[PDB]
């Protein structure tokens, strides 16, 4: 069995709000390991925050997390709880559950902001004899004015990989992100092929598909 | 007080193929009298991924891992080799000893890779007619696939170099070619961008004989 430690989604929450992020644990018997909770700053350091006993339901919590923090679990669900309240501009960041030091999960990601959530405007970027170099042509989409980070992109439903770039959001001075996703193909099959971004801001439930063609 | 762990280098380069050694001081010994045990494990962490064992109690690899990967060490002494550095191996690692509370993690190193001159191809786009239906226009350029990171890429807009109105990203070095790609877009409002017609970007790299221009008309 593969262990898997499915976390809850990215989350936008004001100053002062209060957030409960879940780790659903499968693939292996949840009473038989701790579940520890970890702190990824945006700048990579780690931070350890304490641990819950999956048989007791006790936790313990490491001096800094002492306050404002909860562990907690569902246990007919398999399920460990990390509630903060009282958010402060510090708690953004990704927190991680992990079975101790032999698992971790994929991380939630939460940013705490006075500002609104806004979800992005997508434009294609259409290839052309000026998008052309060699026999290869590159295309992609805008992805821009949204908050918070992050957006997930995706080509063809997943399908298009290979020379897909989806670049490092920058901020603009409005305090909005905006990224791009790039590809490259043969120019000689742009009329054949065709070419979907998949566009998924969570924080704001914005899904868009948009085709991209020769203009 | 708490353990502190302190890893060295915090940032190393290396070609393919090179040895990599990386280092984690513990302030305390984490060798348990009791178990004989080191109570160090190593992590990789993959651009956009979340931490993966390498190494556990110092020196047992993880099953699955790569035999490359080498840990060794005792006491307040730990190494993490990589016998030959491939390509992949592209990550930040770091240490973390579990031998008291609280847990307690070394800063990272991330590991870059070196390789040999690529040149970058070099693409523009038009804003989208959406787009400017909405009263502005975004002009995209794009360097793909190039290394090293060092490029110069210059605005001109009806042959007027531009200052001030453009913003550059780069990626995350490839998981497999080592190379960067990188896009600079120029910002400007409608009408702005309806005043002038021809819109360039100019790119210098050392993997260029001389700089490269790529334009459309408006």
């Amino acid at each position: 069995l593969q262990i898997q430690l499915v976390q809850s989604g990215p989350e936008l929450k004001k100053p002062g709000e209060t957030v409960k992020i879940s780790c659903k644990a499968s693939g292996y018997t949840f009473t038989d390991y701790s579940v520890h909770w970890v702190k990824q700053v945006p700048g990579k350091g780690l931070k350890w925050m304490g641990w819950i006993n999956t048989e007791t339901g006790e936790p313990t919590y490491a001096d800094d997390f002492k306050g404002r923090f909860a562990f907690s679990l569902e246990s007919s669900a398999s399920t460990a709880y990390l509630e903060i309240h009282n958010l402060k501009n510090e708690d953004t960041a990704t927190y991680f559950c992990a079975l101790g030091w032999l698992h971790w999960g994929l991380g939630t990601t939460l940013t705490v902001s006075s500002a609104s959530t806004k979800g992005p405007s997508v434009f294609p970027l259409a290839p052309s004899s000026k998008s052309t170099s060699g026999g290869t042509a590159a295309l992609g989409c805008l992805v821009k004015d949204y908050f918070p980070e992050p957006v997930t992109v995706s080509w063809n439903s997943g399908a298009l990989t290979s020379g897909v770039h989806t670049f490092p959001a920058v901020l603009q001075s409005s305090g909005l992100y905006s990224l791009s996703s790039v590809v490259t193909v043969p120019s000689s099959s742009l009329g054949t092929q065709t070419y979907i971004c998949n566009v998924n801001h969570k924080p704001s439930n914005t899904k868009v598909d948009k085709r991209v063609e020769p203009k | 007080l708490d353990i502190q762990l302190t890893q060295s280098p915090s940032s190393l380069a290396m070609s393919g193929g090179q040895k990599v050694t990386m280092r984690c001081k513990s302030s305390q010994s984490l060798l348990n009298s009791r178990n004989e045990r080191n109570y160090l494990a190593w992590y990789q962490q993959k651009p956009g991924q979340s931490p993966k064992l390498l190494v556990y109690f110092a020196s047992i690899r993880e099953s699955g891992v790569p035999d490359r990967f080498i840990g060794s060490g005792s006491g307040t002494d730990f190494t993490l080799t990589i016998s030959s550095v491939q390509a992949e191996d592209l990550a930040d690692y770091f240490c973390l000893q579990h031998y008291n509370t609280p847990w307690t993690f070394g800063g990272g190193t991330k590991l870059e890779i070196k390789r040999t001159v690529a040149a970058p191809s070099v693409f523009i786009f038009p804003p989208s007619d959406e787009q400017l239906k909405s009263g502005t226009a975004s002009v995209v350029c794009l360097l793909n696939n190039f290394y090293p990171r060092e490029a110069k890429v210059q605005w001109k807009v009806d042959n007027a170099l531009q200052s001030g109105n453009s913003q550059e990203s780069v990626t995350e070095q490839d998981s497999k070619d080592s190379t960067y790609s990188l896009s600079s877009t120029l910002t400007l409002s409608k009408a702005d961008y309806e005043k002038h017609k021809v819109y360039a970007c100019e790119v210098t790299h050392q993997g260029l004989s001389s700089p490269v221009t790529k334009s459309f008309n408006r």
